[PDB]
RNA sequence: AGGAUAGUGGCCUACCAUGGUUUCAACGGGUAACGGGGAAUAAGGGUUCGAUUCCGGAGAGGGAGCCUGAGAAACGGCUACCACAUCCAAGGAAGGCAGCAGGCGCGCAAAUUACCCAAUCCUAAUUCAGGGAGGUAGUGACAAUAAAUAACGAUACAGGGCCCAUUCGGGUCUUGUAAUUGGAAUGAGUACAAUGUAAAUACCUUAACGAGGAACAAUUGGAGGGCAAGUCUGGUGCCAGCAGCCGCGGUAAUUCCAGCUCCAAUAGCGUAUAUUAAAGUUGUUGCAGUUAAAAAGCUCGUAGUUGAACUUUGGGCCCGGUUGGCC
RNA sequence: GGACUUUUACUUUGAAAAAAUUAGAGUGUUCAAAGCAGGCGUAUUGCUCGAAUAUAUUAGCAUGGAAUAAUAGAAUAGGACG
């Protein structure tokens, strides 16, 4: 006897379990973007399908329909805001066929690589997990963050961390103390 | 059908097989790192191309 | 006119005619008749516990030559005698006698699995120690 | 760190409006010594049976205690 | 017409009339049936499920009866009967966990005899008291969200352009590997402290301590086809066993038992049962009926379904809106 | 306020169809499932946008239409205007 908590699942497995085309295609996304799972890939296919479903049904509606206008621009604006939808594509038809890995490009793990500082996608992921990232002034350790194309310029190293200052580090302290303690 | 038989041979081949122990090997990266290991070996390296891209 | 009535006021004829031809389906007839409840010695449940009565050396259907090493188990909730397969390589040695076993179907939904004549269930546990795990020496059968 | 704060016009309103749990967290008031909840319930159910003060019954059983 | 009811009413009584429902499925039987809001899967249509966080019913072991009160056929109220069962110094007395914990049975199947009224709100004569309602904590891989098991330099091999085009020399630059070497980075886990909360345990912070493999070690399933992943080695030899289906096993087994290698999902994976899609194999959308299953032997014939055409049409007059359209 | 008003089916629109749930708008749970928060200042006095909307078989009610498919009208004329 209490208000239930709404909860939904965010992925869906493919119909065919074993085919060379999909298995080789997914592994391309894993290495190119540093993903630990196929569930990491199935998640976007779930969100992309839901976005595609909404645009598919809104396009069947006649033009200038108040529902199509309100939800169409809201869906375009939200996609444009995170950068997955380019500015010149706002016709509610490019939403349908963007890409599988257009959303995968805005992931903070692969977004760190674009703004240097990792020189590998794997390095970018562990830097995120090891708290050495601050999208704004607040630390994030989630590889999938979907930068809003406005916080992209603010993605710098974590101020309260090594590579940001104020501490030489954990093991570097042991090394530094080793020289100091053995100097005499 | 007939229900009788001979239970004296139960597990006959399980016992006769010789015992061979796990060959020790360095442990394999698990998780995201294994995705790198799979990516580079089969999409960058072409070593196992024996006749039909035979990896085994 | 292709059989079926097409009038706009003929929903009763279409609705009734579907019901009478629903009984031709094996699954629909079985579910509504409730044969699983009144037969199929389980109570319509996934697993059922029983007591091993004897050990069997059931043959194999042609073309095949093997001894299938089944057991005669009597269910507790019903008291009916069923034949249960002991699936692994030589695990009949773990089911000696009077062992409370946990049974399960063969995945063929009431039909015999393979060349084994007239069996529908397999043993899953003996005294509740995961009969598969015994074959992999991950546990040990209790003394009592 | 983000939190909620309250400030009063004086300490007279502070003690009369703040709950006891927060006041004892601040030292303004002392925590009352209380037994366990189950013991109080068992005590409440025990003395429900006796009717009245029970002093008359207390000495009556004392007379029965002799024999 | 009268009684009864808080009231209408065969609700009941007296007299009178023979009426009332039904193939448009009455009545009877079954339900492994509380009803809905809703859930699962779905191109569209649909199929299955709903004991269970909300609403409305009914019940307090089975029945019946009743006091109190505005409100009960009340059961953490009473009375009687039946069935269970408690203590008795044998005359007697006292019971209803389908309330919260907890126990026995039943089973394939489901948790602590913990803390508290601090929040939500309820009750009383009422700011205070009470509240197993409710909240907090414990067990909890029922289900869901996120996400650890590693990252980066230089030496040594193996590639691609290119500088020289002075043989086969060095290689400016990239991509992998080494019983090559190096310093970085952080969390699980300990914990001063603070925060947390009614008091705590946790969370978010944080003194300090906290990677190097033999370690801080990832599993579950498979490798004939469906369905990518072995004709690799040893064992067995129609025996043991595998195998959802087709099949494998009779001394060269890519299918059994093991080792090596490879593959799929991955803190999850397998199995059994039920259900949905697949299923245009229930077909309104949308099946089939000469020979694969299926046109009644033939005709009449009610209910049902369906049923020819036709009745104010055309032309003008204006007024006022929406999309454009150079402006 | 008055006299009659041929009756249906169908369709448009509107009110109704509890909340939660489904879809969906906005927004820092660090992302996400969630939740309905939150945001902005001289932070010393305070200011302020939200918590929409969509969906909701069929039955019942009101309104426009009047094609489509029915129904009745004046024929051994108490037929209508008066
Ligand atoms: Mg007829």
């Amino acid at each position: 006897p209490r208000a239930p908590r709404t909860y939904s699942k965010t992925y869906s497995t493919p119909k065919r379990p074993y085919e060379s085309s999909r298995l080789d295609a997914e592994l391309k996304l894993a290495g190119e973007f540093g993903l630990k799972n196929k569930k990491e890939i199935y998640r976007i296919s779930f969100q992309l399908s839901k976005i595609r479903r909404a645009a598919r049904d809104l396009l069947t509606r006649d033009e200038k329909d108040p529902k199509r206008l309100f939800e169409g621009n809201a869906l375009i604006r939200r996609l444009v805001r995170v950068g997955v939808l380019s500015e010149d594509k706002k016709k509610l038809d490019y939403v349908l066929a963007l890409k599988v890995e257009d959303f995968l490009e805005r992931r903070l793990q692969t977004q760190v690589y674009k703004l240097g500082l990792a020189k590998s996608v794997h390095h970018a992921r562990v830097l995120i997990t090891q708290r050495h990232i601050a999208v704004g002034k607040q630390i994030v350790n989630i590889p999938s963050f979907m930068v809003r194309l406005d916080s992209e310029k603010h993605i710098d190293f974590a101020p309260t961390s090594p590579f940001g200052g104020a501490r030489p580090g954990r093991v570097a302290r042991r090394n530094a103390a080793r020289k100091a303690e053995a100097s005499g | 059908a007939k229900v009788h038989g001979s239970l004296a041979r139960a597990g006959k081949v399980k016992s006769q097989t010789p015992k061979v122990e796990k060959t020790e090997k360095p442990k394999k990266p698990k998780g995201r790192a294994y995705k790198r290991l799979l990516y580079t070996r089969r999409f960058v390296n072409v070593t196992l191309v024996n006749g039909k891209r035979r990896m085994n | 006119g292709k059989g079926k009535p097409r009038g706009l006021n003929s929903a009763r004829k279409l609705r009734v005619h579907r019901r009478n031809n629903r009984w031709a389906e094996n699954n629909y007839k079985k579910r509504l008749l409730g044969t699983a409840f009144k037969s199929s010695p389980f109570g319509g449940s996934s697993h059922a516990k029983g007591i091993v009565l004897e050990k069997l050396g059931i043959e194999s259907k042609q073309p095949n030559s093997a001894i299938r090493k089944c057991v005669r188990v009597q269910l507790i909730k019903n008291g009916k005698k069923v034949t249960a397969f002991v699936p692994n390589d030589g695990c009949l040695n773990f089911v000696d006698e009077n062992d409370e076993v946990l049974l399960a179907g063969f995945g063929r939904k009431g039909k015999a699995k393979g060349d084994i004549p007239g069996v529908r269930f397999k043993v899953v546990k003996v005294s509740g120690v995961s009969l598969l795990a015994l074959w992999k020496e991950k546990k040990e059968k209790p003394r009592s | 760190s983000v939190g909620f704060g309250l400030v009063y016009n004086s300490v007279a309103e502070a003690k009369k409006f703040e709950p006891t749990y927060r006041l004892v967290r601040y030292g303004l008031a002392e925590k009352v010594e209380k037994a366990s909840r189950q013991q109080r319930k068992q005590k409440k159910n025990r003395d429900k049976k006796i009717f009245g003060t029970g002093k008359r019954l207390a000495k009556k059983v004392a007379r029965r205690n002799a024999d």
